[PDB]
């Protein structure tokens, strides 16, 4: 993970052909929870673009536990938009990790979702209101 | 008090809470033409459709009312179609309803088999099956294509 994850995603012109393998990696049953945590830590250090959102969403789909500090880092990067992939990521975090979401994080999510170009705006609005 | 409920009451459908099947005073085609001509004759003629669907969607923000609204309805006077299907039978309302339905469908990615083992997403897409008339193919086509690209595995 540490050797291949970073340079492929940071390589220019990275496409579906690359991201499909990363999604498959993060989906392995053999990727133990702690190894999933490590992968999460590694992904957080990359610059965030659509490809990062896809892989992060795929990893977050396994309901991996997170310390509040790591969760805070995730939310911080999360809160800083026009794409559907970002929307899906945001929705997943807002729905499966609701128990960890503070008021500041909720508002941060609200601000990052504000524009109407994003897909599924209304569902995001509903999830947000549910967190209140 | 809401535009939606009042138009439905005058037009002749009983909007029940969401626990039992909505009753139907009238024939289905009769209902459709009734609400059609009602909104036709009503002043602020082009805007009442938008107001209507906004009232509708604000009504179906609560789950259970929508759950009953989706199911097949009860004729009092012996087993009929659903109200949503009938309302999409009216061409003017159709694209607005489609819009609403799809926008609010992704709420239900992760809540599968909640209460009565009823898969809301399967039901909602089932609402669109077997339509008499498609007002917009292009909008429906593009919207379902956006939708399909994103969903999780089982639902997609």
């Amino acid at each position: 993970c540490s050797a291949l994850l970073d340079p492929v995603l940071q390589a220019p012109g990275t496409g579906p052909a690359q991201t499909e393998l990363l999604c498959c990696l993060v989906k392995m049953e053999s990727l133990e929870p702690d190894a999933q945590v490590l992968m999460l830590g590694q992904i957080l250090e990359l610059p965030w673009k659509e490809e990062t959102f896809l892989v992060l969403q795929s990893l977050l789909e396994r309901q991996v536990e997170m310390t509040p500090e790591k969760f805070s880092v995730l939310m911080e990067k999360l809160c800083k938009t026009t794409s559907m992939a970002y929307a899906k990521l945001m929705l997943t975090v807002m729905t499966k990790y609701q128990a960890n979401i503070t008021e500041t994080q909720r508002l941060g999510l609200a601000m990052a979702l504000e524009p109407n170009t994003t897909f599924l705006r209304k569902s995001l609005k509903a999830a947000l209101k549910h967190l209140g | 008090d809401s535009i939606f409920v009042k138009l439905l009451k005058i037009s002749g459908i009983i909007l029940k809470t969401g626990e039992s099947q909505n009753q139907l005073a009238v024939d289905q085609i009769a209902f459709q033409k009734k609400l059609f001509q009602t909104l036709r004759r009503h002043p602020s003629y082009p805007k009442i459709i938008e107001e209507f669907v906004s009232g509708l969607e604000s009504y179906i923000e609560d789950e259970d009312s929508f759950r009953n609204c989706l199911l097949s309805c009860e004729r009092l006077q012996s087993y009929s179609k659903s109200l949503i299907k009938l309302l999409l039978g009216i061409d003017i309302l159709q694209p607005a309803i489609i819009k609403t339905l799809f926008e609010k469908l992704p709420e239900y990615f992760f809540e599968n088999k909640n209460s009565d083992e009823i898969n809301i997403p399967r039901l909602i897409v089932s609402q669109l099956k077997w339509l008499d008339r498609v007002v917009d193919g292009k909008d429906l086509t593009t919207k379902i294509m956006q939708l399909i690209s994103i969903a999780p595995e089982n639902l997609q």
